[PDB]
């Protein structure tokens, strides 16, 4: 039987 | 207790240090490349001796043995990457033909001198130790830094350095203030 | 000859000693070959230096060409 | 200007949280306080400041990051 | 037979134009026919790069004569507009020279071309 | 009347508009959100009509027109408000142009039938030379050196320029009034290319000091400097995401920067005529990569000085497809002037047959975002339109536009009309000399002006 298939991203903010 | 942290010496005293030929050779090397003391020459001689002994031992083995192929390929790759060994020069026998001088040119101080950022090896060392030189995005203050072929052509003045774009140092702005006053 | 003149250019050839010799010299050298008789002649000096290069330019057309023409010396 | 960047983000419903690595780019500045960074992370993640924690920040040699 | 001889191929021209660009950054490059004339006189040149499409061509045929007399390798590249761009100057260049410096950071690359140019001759 | 209800009203009005325009509605909504998915979704190469394009050339006083940037309002689906800066600028198209004469000029191109119409301009000169001589003090309002590039902010509120004066001056679109000057702060940091991130205020600047600089125009501040190129970064392109792409000129290396990941992907051509000739059984070696345009978030195209247009994919380091000598071979030098010999046959030998012949350079190359068609430029005297295959593995010559005569320093495209029926206007800057320098010999008939071509969709 086959194994289970494989399966939050970076976010950016600039201030000042 | 905590597990030991291993360590090793990076240099060894030559076999009979006081040879006049050896003294003059160390004099020439230190003067040409601006080495602080003999320990640097001993260190690089130790490294080169290790490399060349390994090359000899691999050469003793027959051609096509797994260990010879694997270790020789790794050693040639590392020597080519660091820049001592040229691309057309990829054989262990030519590794036996290397000299300390090649590693000496591969020092960051020498590269800074040659690239024209500094006109003299001592000026280059002074620039390195004062945080004015950056390899890529990284500021390097170690003259003994070994420069790779790819890293060779990214050497520049650091952005933070007064020569690389930042504001003038303390001396310049102090003089400007006193002149203004 | 067309650039400067038959008499003047010939003196330059003789001053250099041979048309081959004159061509090999640099432009700055060619200027001082003809600086003893004022052949090529602050604004005045600039034209003299400018002409000296063109004189060096024209000589090359002549020496290394088997059958030199005057088309280039004319436009020069 | 200061740039805040989140990487290697892993959702941990066992602890009911978000774990990640913070990269702070701060040109011409010594460094950024944990408080201010908590403000900005809270705003970015649309969560309370009280729910945001940050630690283990080391300035890379030569500064600026 | 042609006055421009030897004329480098596309592969060779690419490598040559690579070296000349590097020599420009390191202040080891003399640009212009008059400069190339001078460096030969002082004997401080490795080899002379020349544009075969120069307008007219002969105007740099004194450089080969000086080179062959002094035993300096020389080669012709097809394009002057290309050569000038490699040198870093904003105008076409018909002739160029590499200044002698055994203590330059690009010694190996220069000698690599200096080998091939010799084979071409 | 809470804010959410306002969004409802705009969307409800928006949906009614789609119903009035028209299965179809469902597809259009997906098309509206095709942009975030970084894939080509505008297959309109076939329906173009190049032969019927209305071409026009408009002369400009400025010498050596260096670059052009066009701003187009776009309706934002999230808020249903147009990108126009002000109500007066609703549905107005602007084009900004720079030249070596230190002059910035804006034109109105809204009326496709009519030629560009000048509105305002600003000119620099020796008045703006900095007295301090220090890099950090190069904060003068105007330019004092050649301006090479210009870019328009997607919000329509600012236009930014750069050049050999090692400054980045951002101007107000309405009055062309300087509002901030950002020195690059490096001795050889001459700005060579600007690309605005699509629908964002982020700016990517390529400098001659071998680095790429990122800015936030809204904050008027620098963000990050990117390292890794080995030679001058002559061109830069950007799409919706942060993946900008560059070309390294003599480095012959095109690099894609994953700014979020702080990683970079390296691509190299690696073509050799010897193998090319053998597989055939004139092929010119690549010298430098000068132009780049990103067709898709996963694909991009580059142009070299050997006349090669190469298509690339992020998966593959090598080119997937190449088009050699795209713009043809340069005219052979005349025999009457190659040498001074009287006999003609002597002069012909100096031509050395066809060995001296060299190809045209790809001075300009632009691809419409997320489309299957892109345009290339040179001083051959015609603009060539190419269509990419559906599988994104090859492209062909769609057509040509011969109106342009001179060096095509930069190309831009603008669209107007309904979604189904769109009119495309091609605006290309034409100059008598190459933007970076004066290497190129004077081209017969070349003029300084803005080339305009208007192309229609029928089928
Ligand atoms: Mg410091």
């Amino acid at each position: 039987p086959r194994a289970a298939k494989k399966r939050a991203k970076g976010k950016n903010l600039s201030f000042k | 207790p905590r597990a030991p942290r291993t360590y090793s010496k990076t240099y060894s005293t030559p076999k009979r240090p006081y040879e006049s030929s050896r003294l003059d050779a160390e004099l020439k090397l230190a003067g040409e490349f601006g080495l602080k003391n003999k320990k640097e020459i001993y260190r690089i001689s130790f490294q080169l001796s290790k490399i060349r002994r390994a090359a000899r031992d691999l050469l003793t083995r027959d051609e096509k043995d797994p260990k010879r192929l694997f270790e020789g390929n790794a050693l040639i790759r590392r020597l080519v990457r660091v820049g001592v060994l040229s691309e057309d020069k990829k054989k262990l026998d030519y590794v036996l033909a290397l000299k300390v001088e090649d590693f000496l040119e591969r020092r960051l101080q020498t590269q800074v001198y040659k690239l024209g950022l500094a006109k003299s090896v001592h000026h280059a060392r002074v620039l390195i130790t004062q945080r004015h030189i950056a390899v890529g995005k990284q500021i390097v203050n170690i003259p003994s830094f070994m420069v790779r072929l790819d890293s060779e052509k990214h050497i520049d003045f650091a952005p933070t350095s007064p020569f690389g774009g930042a504001r003038p140092g303390r001396v310049a702005r102090r003089n400007a203030a006193r002149k203004a006053e | 000859s067309e650039l400067i003149g038959e008499v003047i250019g010939a003196r330059l050839i003789s001053h250099a000693g041979s048309l081959t010799n004159l061509s090999k010299q640099a432009a700055s050298t060619v200027q001082i070959l003809g600086a003893e008789k004022a052949l090529f002649r602050k604004n005045k000096g600039r034209i003299s230096r400018y002409l000296a290069n063109k004189c060096s330019m024209a000589s090359r057309i002549d020496n290394y060409s088997e059958e030199p023409s005057n088309v280039f010396g004319s436009v020069l | 200007a200061v740039t805040i960047r989140t990487r290697k983000v892993i959702s941990n419903p066992l602890l009911a949280r978000k774990q990640f690595v913070v990269d702070v780019l701060h040109p011409n500045r010594a460094n950024v306080s944990k408080d201010e960074l908590r403000e900005k992370l809270a705003e970015v993640y649309k969560a309370e400041k009280d729910a945001v924690s940050v630690f283990g920040f080391r300035t890379q040699f030569g500064g600026g990051k | 037979n042609p006055k421009a001889f030897p004329l480098a191929d596309a592969a060779l021209t690419q490598q040559i134009l690579d070296v000349v660009q590097q020599a420009a950054n390191l202040r080891q490059l003399k640009k212009g026919a008059n400069e190339a004339t001078k460096t030969l006189n002082r004997g401080i040149s490795e080899f002379i790069i020349m544009a075969a499409d120069c307008e007219p061509i002969e105007i740099l045929l004194h450089l080969p004569l000086l080179c062959e007399d002094k035993n300096v390798p020389y080669v012709f590249v097809p394009s002057r507009v290309a050569l000038g761009r490699a040198c870093g100057v904003s105008r076409p260049v018909i002739a160029a020279s590499i200044t002698t410096n055994d203590a330059s950071a690009i010694k190996t690359q220069i000698y690599a071309v200096k080998d091939k140019i010799e084979t071409l001759l | 009347e809470n804010p959410a209800d306002k969004r409802r009203r705009l969307a409800k009005q928006y949906l009614e508009n789609l119903k009035s325009e028209a299965d179809i509605i469902a597809s259009r909504l997906k098309e509206d959100v095709a942009e975030q998915q970084g894939r080509v979704f505008r297959y309109f190469g076939d329906k173009l009509l190049i032969s019927e394009a209305k071409q026009s050339f408009t002369r400009v006083g400025e010498n050596n027109l260096t670059c052009i940037s066009c701003f187009q309002p776009v309706l934002n689906k999230y808020t249903f408000e147009e990108s126009s800066n002000g109500d007066k600028n609703k549905g107005r198209l602007f084009a900004y142009t720079v030249s070596k004469d230190l002059q910035l000029t804006k034109y109105d191109i809204t009326d496709f039938s009519k030629r560009p119409k000048k509105l305002k301009y600003a000119k620099g000169g020796a008045k703006y030379i900095p007295t301090s001589k220090h890099e950090y003090e190069n904060t003068t309002e105007g330019h004092y050196d050649e301006i090479l590039t210009v870019a328009a902010s997607p919000d329509g509120k600012y236009v930014v320029t750069g050049g050999r004066d090692r400054k980045l001056i951002v101007w107000s679109t309405e009055s062309l009034s300087p509002v901030k000057v950002i020195p690059t702060k490096d001795r050889r940091g001459e700005v060579l290319s600007l690309a605005f991130r699509k629908n964002s205020d982020q700016l990517y600047a390529s400098c001659a000091d071998f680095k790429i600089r990122t800015y936030s125009i809204n904050q008027f501040s620098q963000l990050e400097i990117l390292y890794g190129h080995h030679d001058i970064v002559e061109d830069i392109s950007a799409l919706a995401m942060e993946r900008c792409v560059t070309v390294g000129a003599r480095d012959r290396t095109a690099m894609l920067w994953k700014i979020p990941d702080e990683t970079r992907l390296t691509f190299r051509g690696g073509d050799e005529p010897q193998k090319l000739l053998r597989r055939w059984m004139l092929f010119f070696c690549e010298g430098s990569i000068d132009v780049v345009s990103m067709v898709d978030d996963f694909h991009f195209i580059t142009g070299s000085d050997n006349g090669n247009i190469c298509l690339w994919s992020l998966a593959k380091k090598k080119p997937i497809f190449t088009e050699r000598i795209a713009h043809g071979i340069l005219p052979e030098p005349s025999f009457n002037d190659i040498s001074g010999e009287t006999d003609e046959e002597l002069r012909k030998r100096q031509l050395q047959g066809k060995k001296l012949l060299q190809p045209f350079w790809i001075t300009s190359l632009y691809a419409i975002p997320y489309s299957n068609v892109f345009i290339s430029g040179s001083w051959s005297g015609s603009l060539k339109v190419w269509k990419i295959s559906d599988n994104l593995r090859s492209f062909e010559l769609l057509g040509e536009l011969s109106g342009a005569k001179g060096v095509v320093t930069k190309i831009q495209v603008v669209e107007s009309g309904k979604h189904g029926k769109e009119k495309f206007r091609i605006l290309a800057s034409i100059a008598k000399e190459h933007r970076l320098g004066r290497w190129i010999a004077n081209v017969s008939g070349a003029r300084n002006g803005i080339y305009s071509a208007v192309i229609d969709q029928t089928g």
